[PDB]
């Protein structure tokens, strides 16, 4: 969906560190911690929450918005021609809301790659264009 | 407490917000030094009377609303003396300041993008399974300063995907953070001047991203407001009878 | 405003307790003899909560250190005084203690002796400091042996060892009984006080020496009111 | 928009709220320059791996909630690579950062006292009405990172008035005035090193003294969530097997 997986599929190989940021849509009023957490390649999803908290993680209150974008320290191509890295959201609290306030919220997830980003060996995939009449 | 004023007409204003205002392309409007003969009936450089503070008429969001979309200089093609020189002039040129604000609880829900696309066109349905090349009426690719909405938002009505829009000069509006966004757009164009009634430079795009909601008996409805102000306004041609 | 000399450690906890009382009969129609449990000689371990009050005195702090100065006043139980020579035992506490009147602990020379008349003014001996950590401790949430974790068959829960203060044995001088009916009253001062981590006061009923123990008879230290909006 | 991170784990967090930092006893935790031989198989002090920030499982506040607690170092006894140290190692030193945070709404109510308990010793019933000693489980005395809820909160469950539980190194949490509390520990004990898995030098309590409340439709349940590190761990022993 975002840009950058469109314009990886123009090339071969890739390498570099990326951005995930999410943006918490929900009432004002609404409270609540969520434990975002990345594993790296050849790992296996963490079991529960306890044992994803033993690695690289983040707890995100909503005292902050959504200034929590997680940082992918590096990702690579040396091979394609659990290899990958793998992000995961838990509820470290439930949701919490007064009366009148919804009882369900929407996050928004942008990404991109950061300046150590690079791609090398550069290769037309498509859709369609077209017929001719 | 503060009440920004620029002309004849004034606006109350919370500014600037969760990120400050967005200048597109990092690049203020600007006069043109450059263009293009030049000659001596060359552009005619007006405010502050025609680039003056115009508030639209004020769209309702709803649970179920899919977007709206305004094309520029198309909104103000008609509105008062900004409508007047575009109308009776053969060059056009011009920037905008383009402010958007939401009027919401603190009960209240949702995300907005805000966005500017250089030349939005717009491509209609074909047939809901087929090829039939029709092209949209100018009720929806100039729809004035009473905007349209979309239709499938998921391509922004012109098969290409919104989740990517912030390629695009954009800011987010989040009834959670802020209320308000702000964005600064320069003239842009393969030429220096172009027709004001027939090309539309670009268009404003405010799609829900994550849609309004409200427990029962909250205001059902959240009104935006869109504040807009020509910047660097130009106007070459001369005179003319529409 | 002037002086608060008498809020001080010392003030508080420094004065001569009634710590315990030994009981040596003649022999006879009588029970129990005893007492403490001597066929003719009293074992008595060190336990400062022999007075009533000091227990919870104590236990508003969670580490103590202190020396102890003990005096012994020796009658007959109706406080009549006789030529009898006593002997008192200090036995430290990696020391074995005497189990006859004929032990050899009696004349073990690193276990320092007493011998006094009743004739003579109680005596009166310091112990210094004798735990082998920094300080005492009431209060031990844990288990003491470094074993197997997982198996506590032994409800020893909350205690700590390293308290042990040692041993006073009683005795009559002698290889034949004394023809007089005694008893041996202990007296203990505790001298040098340093308390460390306060702790609210105990607020129910002791049930065990052991542990902060309590019955599900929960009671307030005080609720005289009828209702918060009168007062007599 | 403050991001407090010390480790692999980010912790978000608003500090410092409505009475700044307790240090217990005014006394900042210390490494060992003092005991104990000292030999040169003596402390292996590591940094800042073992000592991060550790989250345990968040508990539920409820209108008839009678309280929580925790035993230190038991809770994090199995808990990632501190768990490691304390369990293959022989002697053990620490102190901590404690930080306890409520998530509710400004329509939700009540007060907790969090405190820190040395040498916190359980007592359980000796039956209702009767004297039988018998002492807590395992479960009870060393609940491990899940706690452990208190029976009868008023006495502590150790005979022990909890209206004087201030005393101990401790900080309210009153969902009206504040949402948070954090509690400084220095290792405190007779000895300066001592067995992690048979030694619990305090105990943590977290009671509410004034009742939950809030009217009916908002959300019946209170987060409270534990976030604790170790600060100037010291490990001695050497090898072990389990």
């Amino acid at each position: 969906s975002t840009l950058l997986g469109q314009l990886c599929g123009y090339y071969t190989q890739w390498s570099g560190s990326l951005e995930v940021t999410f943006m918490f849509t929900g009432s004002f009023m609404a409270t609540g911690k969520m434990l975002i957490a990345y594993t790296p390649p050849g790992g296996p999803l963490p079991k529960d929450r306890a044992t994803a908290m033993l690695g690289t993680h983040v707890i995100w209150d909503f005292g902050l918005q959504s200034s929590v974008t997680l940082v992918i320290p590096w990702i690579s191509n040396t091979h394609y021609r659990y290899t990958t890295g793998l992000v995961s959201i838990w509820y470290q609290t439930n949701y919490v809301v007064p009366i009148g306030a919804p009882n369900t919220a929407y996050i928004i997830a942008l990404a991109a790659a950061q300046k150590n980003f690079t791609m090398q060996l550069c290769k037309d995939a498509s859709d369609i264009l077209q017929t001719g009449t | 407490d503060r009440v920004a004023q620029l002309t004849i007409g004034n606006s109350t204003i919370t500014t600037q917000e969760a990120a400050n205002i967005i200048v597109g392309y990092g690049e203020w409007p600007s006069y043109c030094s450059d263009s293009d003969a030049t000659a001596v009936d060359k552009p005619t450089r007006p405010d502050v009377s025609v680039n003056r503070f115009y508030t639209l008429d004020t769209k309702l969001w709803e649970k179920s609303s899919k977007g709206w979309y305004w094309k520029f200089p198309d909104v103000l093609t008609e509105t008062g003396v900004f409508g007047q020189n575009a109308q009776f002039h053969y060059l056009y040129r011009s920037g905008f300041c383009i402010h958007v604000q939401c009027n919401a609880s603190k009960f209240h829900q949702g995300a907005l993008l805000v966005a500017v696309l250089p030349e939005y066109v717009i491509g209609t349905v074909a047939g809901g399974t087929g090829t039939e090349d029709s092209h949209p009426p100018y009720k929806q690719t100039q729809p004035g300063a009473d905007g349209f909405e979309l239709q499938h938002p998921y391509v922004l009505d012109a098969g290409i995907p919104i989740s990517q829009l912030t390629v695009c000069p954009h800011q987010w509006i989040n009834l959670r953070t802020n209320n308000c966004a702000t964005i600064i757009v320069p003239y842009i164009n393969a030429l220096p001047f172009d027709s004001a009634l027939n090309h539309c430079n670009f268009g404003l795009l405010v799609v829900p991203i994550s849609p309004l909601d409200y427990d029962q008996g909250a205001t059902p409805v959240i009104p935006i407001t869109i504040t807009l102000a020509p910047m660097c306004s130009e106007f070459a041609g001369l005179r003319q009878a529409v | 405003s002037h002086s608060t000399a008498e809020t001080t450690l010392d003030s508080f906890f420094s004065r001569a307790g009634l710590v315990g009382e030994i009981d040596l009969p003649l022999e006879g129609t009588e029970r129990k003899r005893a007492r403490l449990t001597p066929n003719g000689y009293a074992n008595w371990d060190i336990d400062i909560t022999g007075y009533a009050q000091m227990r919870r005195k104590v236990e508003l702090f969670t580490y103590m250190r202190f020396d102890a100065e003990f005096t012994f006043v020796a009658c007959t139980p109706t406080g009549e005084v006789v030529p009898q020579l006593l002997q008192y035992m200090f036995v430290p506490p990696g020391a074995p203690k005497p189990d006859s009147r004929e032990s050899l602990a009696w004349q073990t020379a690193t276990n320092p002796s007493v011998f006094v008349k009743l004739s003579d003014p109680p005596a009166q001996v310091s112990v210094p400091f004798m735990s082998p950590a920094s300080a005492y401790q009431w209060f031990y949430d844990g288990y003491p042996t470094f074993g197997e974790h997982k198996q506590e068959k032994d409800l020893e829960y909350g205690a700590c060892p390293n308290n042990m203060m040692g041993t006073f044995s009683v005795r009559t001088v002698g290889t034949s009984k004394s023809k007089y009916p005694l008893v041996v009253r202990i007296y203990m001062r505790m001298k040098h006080v340093r308390a460390w981590i306060p702790r609210p006061m105990r607020n129910q009923n002791y049930l065990f020496k052991a542990n902060p123990n309590y019955a599900g008879n929960s009671i307030k230290p005080t609720g005289a009111s009828r209702t918060a909006i009168t007062t007599l």
